[PDB]
Formats: structure tokens, sequence, C-alpha cells
């Protein structure tokens, strides 16, 4: 596998059930000020 | 001056299309535009490239100022004559020979590096760098294709959570850095368009 695959990328939304990239923390649950998820 | 340190300051910044009409007619869209809270570093270093040269060296080799993340909220909501352009403006005291590198990541890895030469040029005190309608690479030009076919906007979000850009403007002769911008990236779901928040790096 390649981490840098763009059509892998986007397969793993568009078709979860045959995702096959890195697993991440969600940007949300991470220790972030309140304004990064708020536009101005 | 939100994106600046003490040798450069970033003034404007835009990811535009403009399509050509006619000869006499052209429509400019902005996908992102620019014209302090902390946020620590460690938080997102996973999310850049690693090793010498990477995020966590650079940040480490200082000065600690020049270090920014920058969260926009892009403006996919636009349609042979087409142009992907990047356009960026700095100001120094200095009259140096800057160089700007520009990697694009997914999953923190580096999938093209695109780098670009300034020279100054003298305005009214002080020396002005442009980069002038930059041609955005092939790889960008087909993300954003790929990123409006998505059925849902939900979709377009979860692509980007693992998308990200950092720039890297050096002095070419010390290799100092002067900015260090890493760029976050979600949809506009505003009827104001594009918008953008601009923390500093702090490694703490
Ligand atoms: C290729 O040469 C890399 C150059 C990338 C320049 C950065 C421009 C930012 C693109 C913003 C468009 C929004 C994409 C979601």
């Amino acid at each position: 596998d390649s981490e840098t695959d763009l059509e892998a990328l986007f397969n793993a939304v568009m078709n979860p059930k045959t995702a096959n990239v890195p697993q991440t923390v969600p940007m949300r649950l991470r220790k972030l000020p309140d304004a990064f998820f708020k536009p101005p | 001056r939100s994106v600046a340190s003490s040798k450069l300051w970033m003034l404007e910044f835009s990811a535009f299309l403009e399509q050509q009409q006619d000869p006499d007619t052209y429509n400019k869209h902005l996908f992102v535009h620019i014209g302090l809270e902390a946020v620590d570093i460690r938080q997102i270093y996973d999310k850049f490239p690693e090793k010498k040269g990477g995020l966590k060296d650079l940040f480490e080799r200082g000065p600690s100022n020049a270090f920014f993340l920058v969260k926009f909220w892009a403006d996919l909501n636009t349609n042979g004559s087409s142009f992907y352009g990047v356009s960026s403006q700095y100001e120094s005291p200095e009259n140096m020979i800057i160089t700007c590198s520009t990697k694009v990541c997914s999953f923190g890895k580096q999938v093209v590096e695109k780098v670009e030469t300034e020279y100054a040029r003298y305005e009214n005190g002080h020396y002005s760098y442009r980069i002038h309608r930059s041609p955005l690479c092939e790889y960008m030009i087909n993300f954003i294709h790929k990123l409006k076919h998505l059925p849902e906007k939900y979709m377009m979000n979860s692509v980007l959570e693992n998308f990200t850009i950092l720039q890297v403007v050096t002095n070419r002769d010390t290799q100092e850095t002067l900015l260090c911008i890493a760029y976050v990236f979600e949809v506009s779901a505003s009827e104001h368009g594009a918008q953008h928040h601009i923390f500093r790096l702090v490694k703490e």
C-alpha cells in the first residue's frame, strides 16, 4: 500500500467498507481552541 | 500584521480559479484568501512531514515567532480557458533572496513540493516580494475536482481531515526560517464564503 495514494484517500470516505488508509485522531477530539472549529 | 515574524510579513495569500469568458472578460473565484491564539504544535506534528527538515526539526531550530497555523474554510462553489493560481505578497525591512517551499501532505506524508525563488523590489522604505499568479500544481487541481465530485459536504471535510499544506519561506543564503505556515482545511458552509483563522504555534 501507499499512504499518499489519492484514490485510496477518496475511496476511504466514498466506500468505507473498503477503506484502506491510516487510522487517525479526528481534529475535533484534539486539544485545540474553539476558534479552530468555529469560523469567524 | 498577523502572519509576521521579525524579518518577514505575509500581507496577502490567495488561491483562485480564473476563467476567460471572452478576450475582454475574466471571472475570478477565490478558494481561500488572507488580506493571535496559541496552538500547541505537538497536537499537529503527526499531520506534517517529520525527520530532518520536517516540522518539529524546523520549529526546534526557530525562531519560534516565525511559526503559524492557518485554518481555512475553503469556498468550492464554482464552475480550455481556465487558470488555477496562487498569489502571495510579502514585505521585509531586509533586501534578501527568499525561497518559498510549499509541500502538500496526505496523512502527514509529503506528496508534492513546489519551490519558488523570489527577489526584492524596493517599496516605500521596505522591500516587497511578490509571487504573482503561480500555477497551481496538477495534483491540487485534481484534488479540488475530486472533492467537488463527492456527493456530500461531510465527505469533503472527512477527506480534508488528512490533507495539509506546509509553507516554509527561507532566506536562501542563510537558510533562516522567515515564515513557516501550516495550513489545515475545511469546506466553507457559510453565506460569507471563504473564511480563515490564524494561530501562533507554540512549544507547549
Ligand atoms: C502544487 O504545486 C502545490 C501548490 C499548493 C499551493 C497552495 C494553494 C492552496 C490551495 C487551496 C485550495 C483549496 C483546496 C481544498
